[PDB]
């Protein structure tokens, strides 16, 4: 098992005409494998949809992925933006 | 034989009905040495709820259900004992006491320190006690070496930054660095000991060339003179 | 982080851990420890910090 | 690393220090010649610090 593989490759043809959005060298980086898309970094380790207690076939279409991400209320953020200045 | 943990092993393996600990006088009474009245809040009490709910279907092969249901009466009694005792507590409060803050400051601080087992100041050789020091050091390393590697933080100050769905806020590793400075300094302790051995035994092994009152003492200045006496030549 | 830190003898946990990585890495060569802290710390200060 | 664990039987750090305030100083050397030599120079002092 080696560590020093390249995994980043550049085609010699300069196609930098419509390429202002991708990841450039500063040429285009062409990796060996695809990317990883992660939804949220912080998990909600409580929240009994995930905790599964052992008391008492049901579905629940929860609104989006933002239930499991620990977001603060706008009341405190306004209380903190008043604490800003 | 860990009767309160074999039920947790049967619950975690999702097969507490296929064996159900085989409750007889030879098995249900051997691991107990009446169930031993478990200690946790609900980690060993919700087990007995599912253990009874699973053993409701055999209901006769397991004679220990009477021992479990007797402690169900004792739990409902001592909660009812406390709920009358909490009510007789809340009426027995004097309407004026005016609890002092700086003692409650000394009561909030000393309780928080005594929770997680650290030494509390009052403000109110010998290898026997050398093992009792290193048994607390190795206690700490084995407690730091059971924390998960993906530990992250959340301060109350990130709401001024407006973190998006994928923004990578810079306060995520303010607990992870402090847990590895602690874990690695508890292994380089005999490394700074060797440097401090080489530091003390290099500044103190002379002790009479830099220290002024010792090199200006009568006995040292005579002895440093006496060792430099060259030999007398005969004839 | 890659930026230069504050006035010295402050010893942030980045500087503390990168010091602690090097002694686990090298066990000597305090030139090779001081640049691993970031190079803005002297040889005479990391040993003064470690002891 | 090559560090040992701090739950090792070396955790002593002060065993063979021997400060030079506890060093032995050369003192006077009382000699003995015989039982019936009471006119001999009874001792010897070459570079002794005390009398």
């Amino acid at each position: 098992i080696m560590i020093d593989a390249a995994s980043s490759f550049v085609l010699p043809i300069s196609i930098t005409k419509n390429v202002d959005v991708l990841q450039r060298t500063d040429e285009i980086l062409w990796f060996r494998g695809p990317s990883v898309i992660v939804n949220e970094r912080i998990i909600n380790s409580g929240d009994p949809h995930l905790s599964l207690p052992l008391n008492r076939n049901e579905k629940e279409s929860l609104p989006g992925p933002f239930v499991l991400g620990l977001r603060p209320s706008a009341k405190f953020t306004a209380h903190r933006l008043s604490m800003l200045r | 034989l860990q009767e309160q943990s074999e039920l947790m092993s049967t619950v975690m393996n999702n097969t507490p009905t296929t064996v159900a600990a085989l409750a007889a006088v030879a098995a249900a009474s051997e691991t107990n040495g009446t169930i031993p009245k478990p200690r946790s809040s609900a980690q060993l009490e919700q087990l007995l709820y599912r253990y009874r709910a699973i053993q409701n279907h055999p209901k006769e092969n397991k004679l220990e259900i009477k021992a479990i249901e007797d402690t169900f009466r004792n739990i409902s009694r001592d909660q009812d004992i406390y709920e009358t005792k909490l009510d007789t507590l809340r009426k027995s409060i004097d309407k004026g006491f005016q609890y002092d803050e700086d003692l409650l400051n000394k009561h909030l601080v000393a309780l928080q320190l005594l929770e997680k087992d650290t030494d509390v100041p009052d403000y109110f050789g010998d290898p026997d006690t050398e093992i009792r020091i290193s048994a607390r050091i190795s206690n700490r390393i084995n407690e730091l070496e059971r924390l998960p590697a993906n530990l992250g933080t959340y301060s109350l100050d990130d709401c001024l930054e407006f973190i998006t769905k994928d923004d990578l806020s810079s306060r995520m590793d303010t607990f992870k660095i402090k847990a590895l400075v602690e874990l690695k300094s508890l292994k380089l302790l005999t490394k700074q000991k060797s440097i401090r051995q080489k530091l003390i035994n290099n500044v103190a092994s002379q002790a009479h060339h830099n220290i002024p009152y010792l090199r200006d003492s009568p006995f040292t200045a005579a002895a440093q003179r006496s060792v430099q006496i060259r030999s007398k030549v005969i004839v | 982080e890659n930026n230069g830190n504050s006035v010295k003898k402050n010893w942030s946990d980045q500087e503390m851990l990168l010091l602690l990585e090097g002694i686990e890495m090298y066990e000597d060569q305090w030139e090779k420890i001081a640049d691993h802290v970031g190079g803005h710390k002297r040889v005479e200060d990391c040993i003064e910090k470690f002891l | 690393s090559n560090i040992p664990d701090p739950t090792l039987p070396p955790t002593e750090m002060m065993t063979r220090f021997l400060h030079p305030n506890w060093y032995a100083l050369p003192t006077t050397v009382w000699l003995k010649y015989g039982n019936y030599n009471s006119w001999a120079p009874s001792f010897n002092e070459n570079g002794t610090v005390v009398d």
